[PDB]
């Protein structure tokens, strides 16, 4: 019914039925063809409704709210936390000369007394105060959340997962409805990607022990040989 | 004895062009119709893009295999592509000033497409067009320089 | 230069002007000088 | 010329019999052993050749191959009988005799 | 260049497969074909010598046979052919012939 | 009109009388795709004026220049860079006078 330049996905600026497979009716669901009822509460208006609700803990609007809220912001600290899991080690494995890039041990870094330089170099942040590290965080960290939920400095008046005004989006990739609304969708999975990848993370450091990259390399060594069921009889009862 | 093949141009005995093979051949229309010069409502500045990347990747070859150091292993293929890049860069300079020169007249008569359907004309062939052509052409022919060299270096069978 | 006389080019001068003069300087008499010539009169 | 408004595109009044005739003219006399080749034809020969320089792909036929005059003598018959079948077909069907 | 005109005046000049006026399996020497094998079908050349064609229906049925044991079997003579050509020029199958391959 | 009866002389077709005819062009609006079509548009927004494209031809060439006077002709190994590295023809000033 198309040309062939149509139908190999040129002419940008015709997305209206792109967003079909984001969002209604008739979109991607979590089972794919095998998720028939999806709840009648999950309408398709949301980004990266895939209709899976099967323990129906939304079924409140203003609770799926929350929910929604928790989700992506979950979504965002994750995928900061996926990137900030991997980046030291990369670049250790690189050659930058990080003294712990494992990130379940990078927050002991501070207790040596060389202190916890930043990419291993003694002139930069230099901390060796814990305690001082944690007032700073909480103080900032109060401020910023609380101005997250209400308002503050940058913007009272806008939304609360979304704000966009020129301090969350100074680059105006979201001014495009379209181009925002399928931002959204690749936002929300991305993050999702993430909080499973940071349950990954979490799971493969208290099972493994290792780092993530170093799993990474002892599976990619010889995979059959190495894998999670390599560490099945690990929490044995004994 | 029938079937005579040259013709006039538009069947028109007075205008002096005599349509032939090498001229009409459906072939030879279709390519040159498809070729970016006669892409009359494409921008001018893509159709330079494509223009000067395929001359900057050509006339990289001239200057590498054949110029002053072509004998030296890594240093043919760096002075080569320099080379094409200073070609391409005049060449931009002759394409800017051609079009500082030649629209200025503004012709008045239209166009037809040999069948009476009167067609605007390419807005390459105006100021502004030109213009847009030329910084096309540059951005484009220094990145297929660019890329002749990339091609130099990752190319299995560059000899 | 030091103290022989002063305004003595440097030694990479050669190798300056005879491309600005002989590419470049020619470069821009001819393009201005081709604006010029086919430049319509109001 | 009253006629020929628009550069007809059936230039080359094609009939797609005209190129299998001719080749099947040439190659056929050309598949011939004769005294000359020592009992080879010149097709055979220059299949041979080609064969012979498809063995080094990249390397190029040399100038003392052999493989050249077999490929200009078979191509000069070939061109020939593939382009007088084409005028004898269309003689043949417009006027000219 | 010249735009080409469309078919409303030229609805079946190119026609040449189709239609009485095609191509048949005998040349001249075919006469008339089947009543049946009219020319509005690929392929036909009129040569049902048989007549196991002759409904309309096992028409229908013999045409799918005939399709897919042509996809089928253009698809075999290519994967015969391949693996052959190319162990012909180093590439080191266990059986490149194909009635062997099997067995590999 | 005219390719009526042999009138190849129209005042209200000009056009085909002075054979204004555009022999190969095309004006389909599609030919990029639209991303790469955007891509190019604007890596030339700056340089889509005159001025601006003789600006950046002025001072790449200027630069080239004195970067390969300065640098680049050391850098290809050029002899007139490197020097003589003999003695030249210097004391052979002429077969019968040998001068410096
Ligand atoms: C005044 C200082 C102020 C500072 C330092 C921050 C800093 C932060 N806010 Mg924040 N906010 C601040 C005011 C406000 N925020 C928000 C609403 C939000 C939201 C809704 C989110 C943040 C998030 C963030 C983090 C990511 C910043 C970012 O998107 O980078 C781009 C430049 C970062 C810790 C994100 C986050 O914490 O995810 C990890 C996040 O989702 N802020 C509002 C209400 C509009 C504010 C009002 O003043
Ligand atoms: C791939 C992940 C991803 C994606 C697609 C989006 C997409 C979007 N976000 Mg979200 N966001 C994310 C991650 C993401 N965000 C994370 C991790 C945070 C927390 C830091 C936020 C915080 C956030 C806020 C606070 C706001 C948005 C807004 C937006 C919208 C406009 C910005 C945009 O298009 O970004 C596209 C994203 C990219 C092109 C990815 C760039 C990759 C980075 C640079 C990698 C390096 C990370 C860096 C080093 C870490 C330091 C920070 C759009 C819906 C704004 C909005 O909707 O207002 C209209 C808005 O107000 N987001
Ligand atoms: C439009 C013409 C055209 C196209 C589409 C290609 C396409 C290709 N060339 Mg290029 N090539 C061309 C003209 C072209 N070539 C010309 C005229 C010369 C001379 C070369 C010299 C050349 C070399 C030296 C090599 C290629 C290679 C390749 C292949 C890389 C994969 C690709 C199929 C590479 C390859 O894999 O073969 C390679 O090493 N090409
Ligand atoms: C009209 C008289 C005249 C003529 C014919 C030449 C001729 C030449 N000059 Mg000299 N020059 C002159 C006056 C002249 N010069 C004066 C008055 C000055 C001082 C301002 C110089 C300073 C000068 C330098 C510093 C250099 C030359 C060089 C050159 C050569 C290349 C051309 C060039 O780069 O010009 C450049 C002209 C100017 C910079 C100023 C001209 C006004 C050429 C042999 C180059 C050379 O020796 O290469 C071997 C070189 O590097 N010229
Ligand atoms: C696509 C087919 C093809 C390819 C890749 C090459 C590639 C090559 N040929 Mg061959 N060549 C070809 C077709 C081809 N030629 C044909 C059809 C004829 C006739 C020749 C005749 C020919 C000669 C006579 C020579 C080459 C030579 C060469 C090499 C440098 C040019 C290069 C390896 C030269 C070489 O390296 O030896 C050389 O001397 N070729
Ligand atoms: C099993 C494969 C197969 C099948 C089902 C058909 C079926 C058909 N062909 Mg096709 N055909 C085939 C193979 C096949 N053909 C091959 C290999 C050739 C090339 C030699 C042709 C060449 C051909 C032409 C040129 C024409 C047909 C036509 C027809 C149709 C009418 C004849 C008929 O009823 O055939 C019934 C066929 C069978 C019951 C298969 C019997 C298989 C036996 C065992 C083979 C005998 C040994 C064998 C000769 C070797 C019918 C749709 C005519 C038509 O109208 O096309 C639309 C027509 O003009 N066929
Ligand atoms: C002839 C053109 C030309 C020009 C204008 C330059 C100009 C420059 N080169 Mg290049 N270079 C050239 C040719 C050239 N070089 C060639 C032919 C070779 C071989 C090199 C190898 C080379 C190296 C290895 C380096 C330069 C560097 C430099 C810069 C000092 C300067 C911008 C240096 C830089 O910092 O950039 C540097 O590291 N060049
Ligand atoms: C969050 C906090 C952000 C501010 C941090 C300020 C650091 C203060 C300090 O002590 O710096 C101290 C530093 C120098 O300190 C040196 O740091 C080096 C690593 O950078 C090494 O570790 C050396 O050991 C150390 O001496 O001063 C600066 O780096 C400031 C120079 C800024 C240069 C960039 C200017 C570009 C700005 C424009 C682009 C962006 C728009
Ligand atoms: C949907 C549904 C449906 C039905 O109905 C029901 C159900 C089932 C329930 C549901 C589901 C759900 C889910 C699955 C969830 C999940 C979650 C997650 C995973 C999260 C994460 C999450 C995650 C996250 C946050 C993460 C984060 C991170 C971070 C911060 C980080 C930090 C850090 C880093 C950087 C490193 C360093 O050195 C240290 C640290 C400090 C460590
Ligand atoms: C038309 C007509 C008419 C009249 O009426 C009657 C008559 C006469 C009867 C008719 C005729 C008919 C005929 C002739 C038929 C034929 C058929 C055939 C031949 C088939 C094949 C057919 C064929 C085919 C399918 C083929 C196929 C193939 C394949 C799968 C392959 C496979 C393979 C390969 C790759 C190789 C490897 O290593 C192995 C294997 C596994 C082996
Ligand atoms: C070199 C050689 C030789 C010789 C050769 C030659 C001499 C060749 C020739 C060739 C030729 C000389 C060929 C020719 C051909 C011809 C043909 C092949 C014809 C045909 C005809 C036809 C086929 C007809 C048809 C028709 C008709 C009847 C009518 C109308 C229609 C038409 C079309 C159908 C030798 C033996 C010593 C040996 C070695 C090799």
């Amino acid at each position: 019914k198309k040309t062939i330049r149509e139908k190999a996905g040129w002419w940008s600026n015709g997305g209206n039925e792109k967003l079909s497979a984001f969002y209604g009716p008739d979109r991607g669901l979590w089972l794919g063809p095998l998720s028939g009822t999806t709840p009648a509460y999950l309408t398709g208006e949301f980004p990266g409704d895939y209709g899976w609700d099967s323990a129906g803990l939304s079924a409140d609007p203003e609770t799926f709210k929350r929910y929604r809220e928790l989700e992506l912001i979950h979504a965002r600290w994750a995928m900061l936390g996926a990137l900030g899991c991997i980046t030291p080690e990369l670049l250790a494995k690189n050659g930058t000369p990080i003294v712990e890039p494992v990130w379940f041990k990078a927050g002991a870094q501070i207790f040596a007394e060389g202190g916890l330089d930043y990419l291993g170099n003694p002139g930069l942040v230099h901390a060796q105060s814990i305690l001082a590290t944690l007032a700073v965080q909480v103080i900032l960290m109060g401020a910023i959340e609380g101005y997250r939920v209400n308002g503050g400095p940058a913007g009272e008046g806008l939304d609360k997962l979304h704000p966009g005004g020129q301090f969350f989006d100074p680059l105006g990739l979201a001014e495009d409805p379209d181009a925002f609304a399928e931002l959204k969708v690749k936002e929300i999975k991305n993050g999702r990607l993430a909080m499973f990848s940071m349950f990954g993370f979490f799971v493969q450091a208290i099972v493994t022990g290792k780092g993530p990259l170093a799993n990474l390399d002892e599976h990619l060594a010889s995979p059959f040989t190495s894998n999670a069921f390599t560490y099945a009889q690990k929490f044995t009862p004994q | 004895k029938k079937a005579q093949v040259i013709s006039p141009v538009n069947g028109d005995p007075f205008v002096g062009m005599l349509e032939t093979p090498v001229t009409s051949a459906p072939i030879v229309a279709t390519y040159l119709s498809n070729l970016p010069a006669y892409r009359t409502g494409v921008a001018p500045v893509l159709r330079g893009v494509e223009i000067g990347l395929a001359h900057g990747f050509l006339l990289a070859g001239p200057f590498i295999k054949l110029g002053p150091l072509r004998n030296v292993p890594e240093t043919a293929e760096i002075a080569g592509s320099l080379s094409a890049a200073g070609l391409v860069l005049i060449l931009a300079l002759c394409l800017s000033i051609y079009g500082s020169a030649q629209f200025q007249s503004t012709p008045s008569i239209g166009v037809k497409t040999l069948s009476g359907r009167s067609v605007a004309r390419d807005p390459l062939f105006s100021a502004d067009g030109w213009s847009e052509f030329a910084a096309g052409f540059l951005v484009g022919g220094e990145a297929g320089v660019a890329w002749a060299y990339v091609c130099t270096q990752i190319l299995p069978y560059y000899s | 230069a030091a103290q022989g006389y002063p305004f003595v080019p440097p030694s990479w001068a050669p190798s300056v002007f005879v491309p600005l003069t002989g590419l470049v300087l020619p470069a821009i008499a001819m393009a201005t000088l081709f604006v010029y010539i086919e430049k319509e009169a109001p | 010329e009253a006629s020929n408004k628009s550069f007809p595109r059936d230039w080359v009044k094609t009939d797609p019999l005209v190129p299998v005739l001719g080749f099947a003219g040439w190659t056929i006399p050309a598949n011939i052993g004769v005294s000359a080749f020592g009992g080879q034809s010149l097709f055979g020969l220059f299949t041979q050749s080609i064969g012979e320089n498809l063995a080094h792909f990249p390397t190029g036929p040399a100038l003392d191959d052999k493989f050249w005059l077999y490929l200009i003598t078979y191509h000069l018959g070939l061109f020939l009988t593939i382009t007088l079948g084409q005028i004898g077909v269309q003689g043949r069907k417009q006027g000219y005799w | 260049r010249r735009t080409v005109k469309p078919a409303s005046k030229a609805s079946t000049p190119d026609s040449f497969w189709y239609g009485p006026e095609r191509p048949l399996f005998l040349g001249a020497f075919t006469g008339e074909p089947p009543s049946y094998l009219t020319g509005e079908f690929p392929g036909d050349y009129g040569w049902d010598t048989a007549g196991l064609s002759a409904d309309p229906e096992t028409f229908k049925r013999y045409r799918e046979l005939e399709l897919i044991h042509a996809r089928w079997a253009m698809l075999g003579a290519l994967g015969c052919i391949f693996p052959e050509l190319l162990g012909s020029y180093g590439v080191p199958f266990g059986e490149a012939v194909w009635f062997k391959a099997g067995a590999q | 009109k005219y390719g009526e009866n042999s009138r190849y002389f129209d005042l209200q077709d000009m056009e085909n009388t002075t054979g204004s005819w555009d022999m190969y062009g095309v004006d389909e609006k599609k030919r990029y795709p639209d991303n790469q079509a955007k891509f190019f548009t604007q890596a030339t927004d700056i340089i889509s004026r005159r001025e601006s494209l003789r600006a950046l031809v002025a001072l790449s060439g200027i630069a080239a220049i004195v970067t390969y006077g300065l640098k680049g002709a050391k850098d290809a190994d050029l002899p007139i860079t490197k020097g003589p590295q003999t003695t030249g023809e210097n004391g052979k000033g002429g077969s019968v006078r040998s001068r410096l």
